[PDB]
């Protein structure tokens, strides 16, 4: 629940803003994305020190990496699938959010 | 090499197809999937993601020195030249297109 | 639909106060400090609208300086109706909540601002120092240590909430403020005092060479 | 088509009531109790109306809060106007009877309040409590023991069925209305009666360390 | 959808400010200087506003004109209202910030106009000469040295950006400004000085023969 | 598309104008010259509107009338409020232009006029003829020769081109005029003056006879 593996800003009708984290889109093929990525850093960290082994970091950065690149989990608008995600918080959810010359602001 | 070219014309529609199609050539890794587009960022997200088309390659206009690489690629040493051209290099051939190469380019440059 | 159009004013204007500049407003020993990024020398963005009773806003200037305006008006017909120890944070408090709700369910564009409100005791008197923040929404919220306005929030949010002191005195809370809205010179603060310890009026700004020597 | 927008109206002020706090006011041995979930300090759900006439409400504070001054206006003019024994608990119902009914059917959006109208006898007299209550329809039902108001009204209201007790003194219609409203300490409570004993003004707050003893 | 009328609102405007002459404005020794490219003898983009404050836009000529009219009323409403040596530069620049925020987001069409509003010292008195911007949003620019307005003005400042100089008597400044408004004769420039040295009125036209000799 | 609607409108006015006869306004000896296609007898297109200034318009009767009107009423008050001398044809020139464009802008139909405002110098004084011709749209400009309004004016603003001679005597501009005009007796011409020799009222219409031997 840390603001490290922070992914989507969901605002409802109600008006509450909730951050929904990896925890609630842990699809099994972004697992095998996160582990193919894992297995990329690997190549590139033996063929940079030569050492042949696989890091624990290697995995820990593909984790936060994996997100840099979209995967579709999130979708513009309302997504009909955020809508039974909305029907299971019984709020209907309004605003999704990642995470000039037009007047003056200060 | 199967390559595909103007792919910024398109992208529920035909990209769920594309996907399976490269997922089931996947297994090929012989063939190479090459795709060609001037406008990245019309281009769809969902064949960026992770797995088939990770590597992605920025190409750029020619440079004045790549164009006077071009340049020199068709106007070869065997072109023919002006007598009165060459005066200025003593008859040498090669210094004399290089120069003139040099000269176009500045002039299209300018 | 008002699920759709009531909140569409939500994001509009939340955006708006986020393209803005960052204000901070902490409690001290001599009552409450303003310390906020603001480049320009004319335009403010913290204000006296009481004797006691002082005001910071963040986003539009033509609307924040609307209320700033109205919010003076309002102080001053109730000091000279009533007495000048009748207009209290509180009252200011509400009608900003009121005027900033009936502006986000009538007016074409909702403002994109955000006020705090503060208050500080009377002169030989003793008592807390009391912050409100009231929100575009028209919603009101009670703050016993620190509010923090525009742009993002967040860490600067989190910097105060490891930095605070209750009874820091004017140099170390300035420390902290500035520390945390880092997360800037003379030439770019505006630093301004409720001075719990001024016989009336007890807003006072910190510019210049004094305000060169306290940071 | 208004048979439509009519029931996106009922369900909008509908859903407004249920996400708020939730107001109880129930008939004792000395009046009327109201007993509301109430974090903040300053912004209030009971108020006195009239001498022997109270006022709970439950939804919009900026909306029930209208109606609160609005009632009081009205109570003011008339008591001025003719008498101060006048002004029934009963007139006052009508009045917001209809108000809210003008409002759910002309203004934009309706007001999405809850009211509830308590009276008590006057000083030496005998007879029984009334309670009303106001909805946004512009409905009004007499109830004879207790109304509940805002958020889930089901299991409060039947906690308090199986607990009420008519002439219960003042400290076990508290324990009642706050075993039934959890189905909180004084800093999470406002607490007020409607005392039938005091000479003119009936309303009195309960705050503080005299509320510590009560509950 | 409020993004798309501003954008719109937006590109029009400025296509009102690039579709016109060009103005310049910049410090010099004895106070400021406004050069405009004007062909015209009657219509004037150049004006007194108060005793030191000078005034000068480029756009649609009635409408940077009734903004004028508007200021020249304001400052001697107050003026008369309150004393002459308390209309000031800043409160001018202001007024009509506020009213281009105004007309740009209620009115049909925003005003496609860019307003100049200078100030000078007064008489045996010493400070340093202020200018301000305010564009057709209603956004309000400090300047330390000049303003550029209307036609194509990054050309114009990267001339001015080179040539000027600080405490540059009126002649240089005249041919800094008029060469990099080039980037024209006596027939066809409008020139103004606020020069500080004046007792009371600052603002002095350079015409005719006078201005022939200076340039 | 706002502006293509505008294009339309512009093309509305223009069409109206060109449905239409043609004047023509030139300087000479004495003063200005008016000379108009004008079959009727009751109907003019030609006008006094002050001590020395003139009115010639081209386009729709009733609206180009409405305008001669509104600058009577315009001169009049303002020769009253300050004094005749002071009623310049540059002003009223400016009002019309003010006029027209805010007609232009807010009314439903464009105004499908043509303006030209004509001044002479004072009795005894000496000033060349000042011409300006207001537009639909709001635009005016300043002639130093002669105005040509409504119908098809290229043909006749070459002819004038060819045949103009500064310091023309009356005859020679009648002719040059007419001749130009025709690119009519006095059945089918309105002629009128602005004499320069006058004492006062400058304006001087020529019908009849006396038009008959000039032409």
């Amino acid at each position: 629940e840390i603001d490290d593996n922070r992914f989507l800003e969901v605002t409802y009708a109600n008006g509450d803003k909730e951050v929904m984290y990896f925890k609630d889109f842990n699809s099994g093929a972004m697992i095998q994305n996160v582990v193919d990525r894992a297995k990329k850093n690997a190549i590139k960290s033996v063929l940079e020190t030569g050492q042949p082994g696989l890091r624990i970091q290697h995995l820990l950065d593909s984790i936060v990496d994996e997100f840099a690149e979209n995967e579709d989990l999130p979708n513009t608008t309302n997504p009909d699938d955020w809508a039974r995600i909305s029907g299971k918080k019984g709020e209907r959810i309004v605003y999704i959010r990642t995470l000039s010359n037009l007047g003056q602001y200060l | 090499i199967v390559f595909f070219d103007e792919m910024d014309s398109i992208f529920t529609t035909v990209v769920p197809q594309l996907l399976s199609e490269i997922d089931g050539v996947e297994g090929l890794e012989n063939v190479i999937v090459i795709g060609a587009s001037n406008r990245e960022d019309m281009i769809d997200p969902a064949i960026l993601r992770p797995g088939r088309l990770d590597v992605k390659i920025k190409i750029e206009r020619p440079d004045a020195e790549a164009a006077q690489d071009i340049y020199s690629k068709y106007l070869t040493e065997f072109l023919p030249v002006h007598a009165d051209d060459l005066a200025e290099f003593d008859g040498d051939r090669s210094a004399c297109i290089k120069a003139m190469i040099e000269k176009v380019v500045d002039r299209m440059y300018a | 639909s008002p699920e759709q159009a009531m909140r569409e004013r939500s994001e509009l204007a939340r955006k708006g106060i986020a393209r803005a500049k960052s204000v901070v407003a902490l409690a001290y020993a001599g009552g409450v400090l303003f310390v906020a990024e603001n480049p320009s020398r004319s335009l403010q963005k913290i204000s006296e609208l009481y004797d006691r009773v002082g005001f910071a806003a963040a986003g539009k200037f033509n609307e924040f300086d609307n209320l700033r305006r109205g919010g003076i008006q309002f102080a001053d017909t109730r000091g000279y109706a009533y007495d000048r120890r009748d207009v209290t944070g509180r009252q200011l408090a509400n009608v900003y909540a009121q005027t900033l709700g009936t502006i986000f369910t009538e007016q074409a564009k909702p403002y994109e601002v955000e006020l705090c409100v503060a208050e500080v005791a009377h002169y030989g008197e003793t008592k807390r120092p009391e912050l409100y923040r009231i929100t575009y929404d028209g919603s009101i919220a009670d703050e016993p240590h620190f509010v923090v306005m525009g742009g993002t929030t967040e860490p600067i949010a989190n910097a105060l909430k490891e930095s605070y002191a209750e009874n820091a005195s004017l140099t170390d809370a300035l420390r902290i403020a500035v520390a945390a809205l880092r997360a800037l010179g003379v030439a770019s603060l505006e630093v301004a005092v409720l001075d719990a310890n001024r016989p009336r009026r007890a807003f006072r700004r910190i510019t210049g060479s004094a305000l060169q020597a306290l940071l």
